[PDB]
């Protein structure tokens, strides 16, 4: 991943609405935390989510590096996460931007 | 024919009712953390029609 | 003042009406009923549309009420014809308020009833499906009758042995062995015995959520 | 009473219902015996009700008399239980409809 590519600036926007409750939520977790183990340590990654309003799972609020730590505060963030609430693009993708 | 068509139509009707109510109680609720063998759900009226038929021939 | 709405029933706009129930039931049949509370632009446009169904329900309400009494209008096959609406109106009460609310939309399923109210050809074979199912009061008797005996001795005889299940002896994990749980019976009782490395140990398992098993009354019938 | 036994039951309430199955077999018991007071066995077994409800009365009340071991402390054959919801089945003849139907 450090040959094939550049440092990036992830940003993933889960969606957490009421859509995806049951099994997609759980390959939404599972896939969110299989994608923050594709980041190297010169390239940063926030982890929203909308469910028509748009927050951060995690308590970062910026681009944080994506170290083997600050990934943790994420991975343990997107896990404690449950779905709700109608479901806005245009709220989360303002916030993502 | 114009009997057994309002016969039917009747019918019809009894499982339109069955599966409107059934969208209402179990709408959406099916969703288990489990893998997703909930083939015969009650999400939208297509999938409530062939719920409510499955039922019936029990 | 009650003459133009009794002749309002004169004119055939008994069409119209149905053609509103027609309408409904297309209404109802196009909302998706979303998990947890999500929704898409259609179940919101269905909404208004649903104050537009219950202005038009209303309105024939006062109409045919006034022109047929108090003590006369509900004498018929109308009764559910106003408390279909009576609970949906309080449904509007309710939902421009906000619980247990958003359950009592289900009253709105039964307005394809009323579309056999309207037409008397297919309330005659109505009746005479109604008229059948009459005589068959005692099968249905009978039918109640061997559920209640037969779960008695359910009772009697299956009183909660269906608990113990074959978990792992080797106690790391209290979940249970078998990848379809089967209820089975330790030793110095009869039944099925574990295989070379599991304990038939009590629980909860046995059957499927314990949804069937014997336990309760309610569980055997 | 014998609906009321369920899973999880109260040392109290196994108690409760042995007590009320006493009282009700004894009191189908005084039918029996009010019964063959009112007209002679000569006339008491030519009914096959009656000759059913004495098999029913005799069940429940050997089923009390082995009641007086103890296989599980409040804290064996279970065959002659079964005859306390026989019984019913006396009641369904009541109606006339189903008696005939049946029949
Ligand atoms: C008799 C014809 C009935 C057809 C449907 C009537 C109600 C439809 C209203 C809403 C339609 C869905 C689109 C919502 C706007 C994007
Ligand atoms: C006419 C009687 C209706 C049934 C209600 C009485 C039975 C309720 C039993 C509850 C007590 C269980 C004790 C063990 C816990
Ligand atoms: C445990 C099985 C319950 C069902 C019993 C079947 C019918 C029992 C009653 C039969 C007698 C009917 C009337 C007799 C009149 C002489
Ligand atoms: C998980 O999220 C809920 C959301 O309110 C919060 O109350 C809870 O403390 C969180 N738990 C952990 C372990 O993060």
């Amino acid at each position: 991943i450090q040959g094939a590519a550049s440092p990036k600036d992830m940003l993933i926007l889960v969606d957490v609405s009421g859509s995806v409750s049951g099994l997609t939520l759980k390959l939404i977790r599972t896939s969110v935390s299989e994608m923050l183990e594709t980041l190297s340590d010169d390239d940063f990654v926030n982890v929203a989510s909308f469910n028509s309003n748009a927050q951060d799972v995690s308590c970062f609020q910026h681009l944080v590096q994506a170290n083997v730590r600050n990934k943790k505060v994420l991975k343990d963030a997107v896990n404690n996460i449950t779905a709700k609430g109608i479901t806005d693009y245009k709220k989360g993708f303002s916030f993502a931007f | 024919v114009r009997s057994i068509a309002s016969l039917l139509l009747l019918l019809f009707l009894f499982i339109i009712i069955f599966s409107l109510l059934g969208m209402q109680l179990f709408g959406g609720k099916f969703n288990f953390d489990e893998m997703q063998t909930r083939r015969s759900t009650f999400d939208n009226f297509p999938q409530s029609l062939l719920t409510v038929f499955q039922i019936l021939t029990g | 003042r009650r003459a133009c709405i009794s002749i309002v029933e004169w004119k055939p706009f008994e069409i119209i009406i149905l053609l509103t129930i027609f309408a409904n039931c297309v209404a109802l049949a196009i909302y998706i009923p979303f998990p947890e509370d999500d929704s898409n632009a259609t179940n919101s446009n269905l909404e208004r549309v649903e104050y537009l169904f219950l202005i038009i329900f209303t309105v024939e309400a006062f109409l045919k009420v006034i022109a047929y009494g108090l003590l006369f209008h509900p004498n018929a096959y109308l009764r559910n014809g106003w408390n279909l609406l009576d609970f949906i109106i309080v449904v509007v009460g309710l939902f421009s308020a906000i619980f247990d609310v958003k359950a009592l939309r289900a009253f709105r399923v039964l307005r394809p009833l009323r579309l056999v109210s309207g037409v008397p050809s297919l309330q005659v074979v109505l009746n005479s499906i109604i008229k059948a199912m009459v005589p068959l009061l005692h099968i249905a008797l009978l039918v109640l009758f061997v559920i209640i005996i037969y779960a008695i001795i359910g009772l009697e005889l299956f009183m909660g042995k269906m608990h113990k299940t074959c978990y792992n002896q080797e106690g790391i994990a209290d979940v249970p062995a078998e990848d379809d749980p089967s209820p089975c019976a330790l030793e110095t009782g009869h039944g099925r015995q574990c295989q070379n490395g599991t304990v038939c140990k009590p629980g909860w398992d046995g059957p499927k959520h314990g949804i069937t098993n014997f336990d309760n009354f309610a569980f055997a019938m | 009473c014998l609906a009321m036994q369920h899973y999880g039951q109260s040392c109290l309430f196994k108690i409760a219902m042995n007590i009320l199955n006493m009282l009700f077999t004894g009191l189908f018991t005084v039918e029996m015996i009010l019964k063959l007071i009112a007209f002679k066995p000569k006339g008491y077994f030519s009914d096959p009700w009656n000759v059913f409800d004495f098999l029913i009365v005799i069940g429940s009340i050997i089923d009390v008399i082995l009641s007086e071991v103890n296989p599980a402390e409040h804290t064996s054959i279970t065959f002659f239980r079964l005859f306390r919801v026989m019984r019913l089945v006396k009641l369904l003849s009541r109606g006339e409809g189903i008696r005939t139907l049946l029949w």
